[PDB]
RNA sequence: AUAUUUGUUACAAUACACAUUUUUUGGCACCCAAAAUAGGACGGGAAGAGACUUUUAAAGUGAGACGUCGCGACCCUCGCAGGAGUCGUUCUUGACUUUUUGGUCGCUUGAUGUUUCUCUCUUCCCGUUC
């Protein structure tokens, strides 16, 4: 029915959290009215920073469902 | 560009293998009929997770992917 | 009068006590001056309603004894009150505060219908009794309290906790 | 109604403290208020009553008593509570 | 719903969250709609097993909220008429 | 759901007659015929009480290795036996075999 | 065709469609026919029950059905069986329903 | 701004390959070419193996519901 | 204890402190205001009590008594979604 | 057609009504919401002892059954006894209706 | 001279609408194992010992990690006012603005819940049961 407002977020660095386990990095890019939300530059976080972080794709894509709390690390 | 709606529909008695999302078990058979949530029915179908089943009807929230 | 059903439900349960918990009852017309010289009989009429508070304060209640078993009731007031023992095996592991002050407790008899706790209470006050008076009895108190966690409103000091643990051994 | 306490123990903790009041005032009346709405401490706490008389008895009778090693000094309030 | 309405009354006001995932984040809530996802500003983070942190903005949707503390002084609200 | 008059055949007697002999099966339908009546509901709750069971496609009754029959007819008769017997107000133990022959009978 | 365009009888005649022709039909001819069926439940425990009725959502009245649950701690296994005279069964727990020969 | 399911239909038409995981609980991620897509995020994928988590076995031309999709990942 | 009218909806019901169960085994007692169609209901000064697991190995099956630690949270609004039921504890002021 | 229309004319009658978690409850049936949230009145809600060696039962349903405040301290099994208990819809699993009432006519 | 009843309108309110990621037609379920007899079990508290840890024989009881409110204080701190002010209005109401004690440190083991790994006996005191 109504669109979630992410307008001041897109384009911006943002971590997410993926279900209970998971927590994915990228600059988002578009969203839907299920919050289904389309970033780039994807990179998985894991306890070692640099060593497991391993980069999903070029363009990643990401149920609503899954999605937990969103919060943007950026102005 | 084959969308799931015309792919059930082009499915249609045909023998398909369906897998459910928990023990990983699939039901092999010839579809009979779809619902508009993708409930399946099925005709001579067999269970593998090995058994002969004759007629199934399957709700739509507990299966994975449907294949040929 | 004599502490009935029908006194207890007519009972004020209306104001709820906002210190801890809710429904703070009143026995009778009202608790406060209900002059209830027999033991608390009837004390199923409440059926254990609701750190759930009875005030008992201003009555001629000469044992404390005679409860039903009450889960929730954590605070006793029982102010103005003649008693004598308070033994019992009803509210034992339920209530969490005691307030015995102005009444005719004996040291020995305190001492006698409690038997001793592994634990019990957490708050106690036993002001204006004659037992407070007898010598040592500060000592004794804390001996038959066992745990406690207050004494006539002055904490069983920690080394003095300690000292009373060595003598019950 | 309402008693405005003084010259007490503020090394003790403020439920504790105010469960201790209300302990100590239960024995003349019904106490509507366990501690003051601003918990300064180091005496400062307002026992607020039902009945105006049960307050009066409490004034009379607990006026220097020994709470926590120091004597309370009673008082009448000077404004009227909110609660009241 | 009044439920919801409250949840719009109590924007510009510090809150609580309970996510069913465990964690608790109390902040300052900027923005609620009535899907109940709502963003916060300048919150505290409470994760499950209680390590605590802090981050300037979060957005959180509505599904994963379990119950939302909202300051008291809203019960005597008009909604409640 | 025959809106037409017509001749239909079916038979009465499925599996008990086929398994047990032709005077007692008859019995066995009259104990039966009788209990229908006397079982409103409970019936369905009987005859299906062994979900088991299935009806065969020719066949009406359910068909079964007729022990457990055995005790739904003795089932099916005690309901008779109360019934008729409420309505005279005869004890349990006061029925006796001239009795619940004519309960059967009458 | 979406569903909010039709009216209020169409969605009737789709329902009855849905019900004499589609994958309940299963269930249909079941009731019908007087064919007890096999019902797989969520929860893992299967009932061999006689359908009186059904709806939409597929939680359905069943007679007489026979619930068979069995449970296993460190590889002992017990199987437990359950008679019930009357069940209603919600929808959402179930996962495959089949219809006896 | 690109809505997601316009980025899908990007995947449809380019032709690109994509790896996509399911939910935690299933422990098997999905790769092959998306065909064509549904409103509920339910897509069919062409040429797809399920990869355990290299050994996995092909499927085929497979129609994956989109209650279980978690990510879709080129 | 208390006895609740024999027939009483959520409706009916306004300002009784209630007892809510949600589906992790958590409890919110307090006074309920509104509610909603899909029952999201708000509650005015509520405690949420919790079961120890040593608690919870205690309540298996043989007086006992049970450490429930419990939290105050004033006018929270819940979720539909979580409730599981709900009991009535006592009646209004 | 929707057959939760059947279950409000089951009312006041002795029902269980089998939830998700696996606890039963046995009580006399109210008025039963189009959502199928059904409330009671005079109610004993229970767990199941699976016996094997005695497993452990539900670890969440031990705690909401104690924290019903219905439990009583001296039940030697885990059982509660309650009034007025408003059940959501959509934690039924299984409803089991007493065997003397005739669905035929209530079906229609 | 002789408040009740009837009709209409509005509000609140109950019974008839929706299985497709944001609430009600389920991501569902699983760790596993422990009492039987004909003075005896079971719980709680205290003491001793074994095995554990620490120092170079002598010291207490499975170990390692978040918080939670508490026992001490060589510190701070004045001491009586959810409410307060303003304006409208008449003997206490509305509309518009200002914004919680505890601020901290030890704990010479507060006291206490999560989460991983590995493998108790003796003596006294108090309650319950046959």
């Amino acid at each position: 029915v109504s669109t979630p407002e992410l307008k001041k977020y897109m384009d911006k660095k943002i971590l997410l959290n993926i279900n209970g386990s998971r927590k994915v990095a990228g600059i988002l890019r578009g969203y839907d009215i299920f919050l289904n939300v389309v970033l780039d530059d994807a990179m998985e976080i894991n306890g070692e920073d640099p060593a497991n972080n391993h980069q999903l794709g070029l363009q990643t894509v990401i149920r609503g469902n899954s999605i937990i709390s969103l919060e943007a690390l950026d102005a | 560009p084959v969308n799931p709606k015309p792919f059930l529909k082009g499915l249609v008695n045909h023998r398909v293998g369906v897998k459910l999302k928990f023990n990983s078990t699939e039901y092999r058979g010839t579809l009979v009929s779809t619902d508009n949530y993708f409930n399946l029915q099925l005709n001579e179908a067999e269970e593998f997770v090995h058994g002969t089943l004759g007629e199934i009807f399957i709700r739509c929230n507990n299966v994975l992917y449907i294949r040929e | 009068m004599k502490f009935t059903p029908s006194i207890v439900i007519d009972a004020p349960q209306y104001y709820v006590d906002h210190f801890n918990g809710k429904y703070n009852v009143d026995k009778c017309v009202i608790l406060r001056d209900l002059q209830l010289e027999t033991d608390s009989e009837s004390m199923p009429s409440s059926l254990k309603h609701l750190t759930h508070i009875l005030d008992l304060t201003n009555n001629d209640l000469i044992m404390i004894p005679d409860l039903s078993r009450r889960d929730d009731i954590h605070t006793l007031l029982l102010g103005r009150n003649n008693i004598v023992e308070v033994d019992g095996r009803l509210l034992p592991m339920n209530v969490q505060n005691l307030t015995l002050s102005n009444n005719s407790i004996r040291r020995f008899e305190d001492l006698q219908r409690l038997r001793r706790a592994p634990r019990t209470l957490k708050n106690l006050t036993l002001i204006g009794n004659q037992v407070c008076h007898l010598a040592n009895y500060r000592e004794h108190v804390l001996r038959l309290v066992p745990h406690l966690e207050t004494l006539d409103f002055q904490n069983v000091t920690a080394e003095e906790r300690k000292s009373a643990m060595s003598f019950p051994r | 109604n309402t008693l405005y306490v003084s010259q007490l123990n503020e090394k003790i903790n403020m439920q504790r403290l105010r469960v201790n009041l209300f302990l100590l005032f239960a024995t003349f009346g019904e106490v509507l208020k366990v501690s003051m709405n601003f918990k300064k401490q180091r005496g400062q706490a307002f026992i607020t009553m039902r009945t105006i008389d049960q307050a009066s008895l409490a004034q009379i009778s607990l006026n220097g008593e020994r709470f926590f090693g120091k004597p309370l000094k009673v008082e009448f309030s000077k404004s009227e509570t909110k609660t009241l | 719903g009044i439920p919801v309405k409250l949840l719009n009354e109590a924007q510009g006001h510090i809150v609580s969250l309970e996510l069913t995932t465990g964690a608790t984040y109390r902040g300052k809530l900027v923005e609620s709609e009535d899907s109940m996802n709502v963003q916060l500003r300048d919150v505290i983070a409470t994760e499950p097993q209680g390590a605590v942190t802090h981050m300037d903005q979060i957005f959180v949707r509505g599904s994963q909220i379990k119950f939302i503390v909202v300051p008291d002084l809203l019960k005597n609200a008009p909604l409640f008429k | 759901k025959a809106t037409e008059p017509q001749m239909v055949l079916f038979n009465i007697y499925d599996d008990w007659l086929d398994r047990i002999s032709s005077y007692t099966a008859f019995s066995r339908l009259t104990l039966l015929l009788r209990a229908l009546k006397t079982n409103e509901e409970s019936a369905k709750m009987i005859l299906l009480s062994d979900p088991t069971i299935t009806i065969k496609s020719y066949h009406l009754w359910p068909s079964f290795t007729d022990e457990q029959w055995i005790t739904i007819e003795s089932q099916m008769r005690d309901l008779i036996l109360t019934e008729y017997g409420r309505k005279y107000n005869v004890n349990i133990s006061a029925l006796t075999q001239t009795e619940i022959k004519d309960i059967i009978l009458g | 065709r979406p569903k909010h365009e039709l009216s209020r009888a169409e969605l009737e005649e789709l329902e009855e469609f849905e019900f004499k022709h589609g994958p309940m039909s299963l269930i249909n001819d079941a009731m019908v026919t007087r064919t007890p069926v096999i019902i797989s439940l969520r929860n893992n425990h299967k009932i061999i029950a006689r359908v009186k009725a059904f709806d939409r959502h597929c939680n359905m009245v069943l007679e007489n059905v026979k619930e068979l649950w069995t449970e296993k701690k460190g590889k002992n296994v017990i199987n437990r069986e359950r008679f019930i005279s009357k069940l209603f069964l919600r929808g959402d727990s179930v996962i495959v329903v089949l219809k006896t020969p | 701004m690109v809505p997601p399911i316009n980025c899908i239909f990007n995947f449809l038409q380019q032709q690109t390959p994509v790896t996509i995981w399911l939910f935690e609980q299933i422990g098997i991620r999905i790769k092959g070419k998306i065909v064509g897509f549904d409103e509920f995020m339910n897509v069919v994928i062409d040429e797809a193996v399920e990869i355990p988590v290299e050994k996995g076995t092909p499927l085929g031309k497979i129609l994956l519901k989109g209650d279980n999709i978690t990510l879709i990942t080129s | 204890k208390i006895q609740v009218a024999h027939s009483s909806r959520l409706a009916n019901l306004i300002d009784y402190k209630l007892r809510v169960l949600t589906q992790d085994g958590r409890v919110y007692i307090g006074q309920l205001m509104a509610f909603d169609k899909h029952m999201n209901l708000v509650l005015n000064e509520c405690i949420e009590e919790r079961v120890p697991k040593t608690q919870l190995d205690k309540l298996r099956p043989r007086t006992l008594n049970i450490k429930v630690e419990k939290r105050v949270l004033g006018l929270t609004i819940l979720r539909g979604e979580q409730i599981l039921s709900t009991v009535v504890e006592d009646k209004p002021l | 057609m929707k057959l939760v229309n059947f279950l409000k004319k089951l009312r006041n009658e002795q029902v269980t009504i089998e939830l998700k978690n696996g606890t039963t409850v046995w009580g006399t049936l109210q008025s039963v919401s189009p959502q199928m949230n059904a409330i009671l009145t005079d109610v004993k809600l229970t767990l199941p002892q699976p016996r094997l060696n005695k497993l452990n039962s539900n670890g969440i349903a031990m705690a909401s059954l104690y924290l019903t405040g219905g439990q009583q301290p001296t039940a030697s099994d885990n059982i509660a006894s309650l009034q007025y208990i408003n059940i959501r819809g959509n934690t039924i699993r299984q409803i089991i209706l007493p065997d003397s009432l005739n669905l035929d006519s209530l079906l229609v």
